[PDB]
């Protein structure tokens, strides 16, 4: 999942 | 951020705004259908990134868990993508300012013709209500909160809480303008009235958004989250 | 013109004073519930139609305009109305008094899970905040009437809603409740609408996609394609 | 349209 990912970074 | 007072709140939101973007558009190319609606797609592709690390500066939704950040965001992300596009498009009547390089009218629109008269309407809306960067910063942080919570034991009486706040904030701001009591009420349901209609065209162009599954990575990601 | 002289409480009165009946219906199948809910919502939209007329504001407008709001916000306000009789039946959804069904008993048909929790998220909600029926025929007359407004005057319209927003905070003072706690309360209430309309449009889009049905039904769905 | 028809009725 990209925005999860994105949420992190 | 439940500790922030109104003045906190707007300067928090003001500054957490993005930029606003450019498009890839050239003028020496007379739009078709798939033309301009790659434009759009590139653009609010590009838009989302600034979106993601904007809400991680809206006050309380660091505090939610990784999983109810997802949720609220794949709900609500076209709503906010379409009501900072209307409010580009305010001071450009019968315009739509996608970017600054690319302002269609409704002749134009349509290179979907509904769906461009409604972001039109709902921008001379802002124009006729004289609606204020402090108002558009405080409505756009409550779609986001307000659009997924009741999609969810569990915290979302926090969600509540702050959306409470952002009430306040925009009273606090008509109060400052020197409206009076009745009109400080009725100017805020004017308000988030505009909400439901920005549902609706979020809706509806979802509805066309997975009707021609045009397609990046990101997208795709919130294209099934209505699916 | 009439709603515009009134006061809140003459406001009030007049809405509680026009709502529509609670008809009843006549295991399932797929067909089988949702035969008896198009059933029900065809003899609900002649009722709806008679309540509109009677809601303060709306003779004034124009006979097309009038066709406009009703076909715009009409699964709106029969939502709201299932919500609003599913209050007092906690996880359960009360489409007739002889027609209670919960999320088990919900799906057979297609998907219609999600958006009955959605029904059931917004019948918790109410009840949380202790919606009451003055306030209830307040939202469903705004919904009728903000639904439509931006997809056509000056109007009127918007002098109409101001008014029941003026009504909504009267109720809301006359229960005691703080300066404070009336605009919060106020928006509680308003951003519930946007999850309304957006029940509306998933419930829609279902609808395009099948049950008989009848002409009525038919043209209040042809106006949302 | 029906929906004519039960506005004037
Ligand atoms: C309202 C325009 C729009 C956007 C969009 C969003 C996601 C995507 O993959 C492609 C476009 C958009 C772009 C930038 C923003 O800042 C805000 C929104 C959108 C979204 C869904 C459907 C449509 N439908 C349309 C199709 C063809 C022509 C249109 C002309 C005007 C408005 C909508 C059109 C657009
Ligand atoms: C929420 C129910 C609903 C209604 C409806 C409207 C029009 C129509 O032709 C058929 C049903 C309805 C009926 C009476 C009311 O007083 C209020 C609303 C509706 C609307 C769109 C889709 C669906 N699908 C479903 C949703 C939730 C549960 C379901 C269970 C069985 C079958 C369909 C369901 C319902």
């Amino acid at each position: 999942k990209i925005l999860h990912r994105l949420l992190q970074d | 951020a439940l500790s922030l007072t109104a003045d906190q709140m707007v300067s928090a939101l003001l500054d957490a705004e993005p930029p606003i973007l450019y498009s890839e558009y050239d003028p020496t190319r007379p739009f078709s259908e798939a033309s301009m609606m790659g434009l759009l797609t590139n653009l609010a592709d590009r838009e989302l990134v600034h979106m993601i690390n904007w809400a991680k500066r809206v006050p309380g939704f660091v505090d939610l868990t990784l999983h109810d950040q997802v949720h609220l965001l794949e709900c609500a992300w076209l709503e906010i993508l379409m009501i900072g596009l209307v409010w580009r498009s305010m001071e450009h009547p019968g315009k739509l300012l996608f970017a600054p390089n690319l302002l269609l009218d409704r002749n134009q629109g349509k290179c979907m013709v509904e769906i461009f008269d409604m972001l039109l309407a709902t921008s001379s809306r802002f124009r006729m209500m004289n609606l204020q960067g402090e108002e558009f910063v405080c409505l756009k942080s409550i779609i986001l909160l307000n659009s997924g919570v009741y999609t969810f034991l569990e915290e979302k009486d926090h969600i509540h809480r702050v959306l409470d706040k952002i009430t306040d904030t925009l009273i606090h701001l008509m109060a400052k303008a020197g409206l009076t009591l009745q009109q400080q009420h009725q100017r805020l349901a004017q308000l988030l009235l505009i909400l439901s209609h920005i549902r609706h065209m979020s809706n509806k162009g979802m509805e066309h958004l997975y009707s021609m599954k045009p397609l990046s990575d990101l997208l795709l990601e919130m294209l099934d989250a209505h699916r």
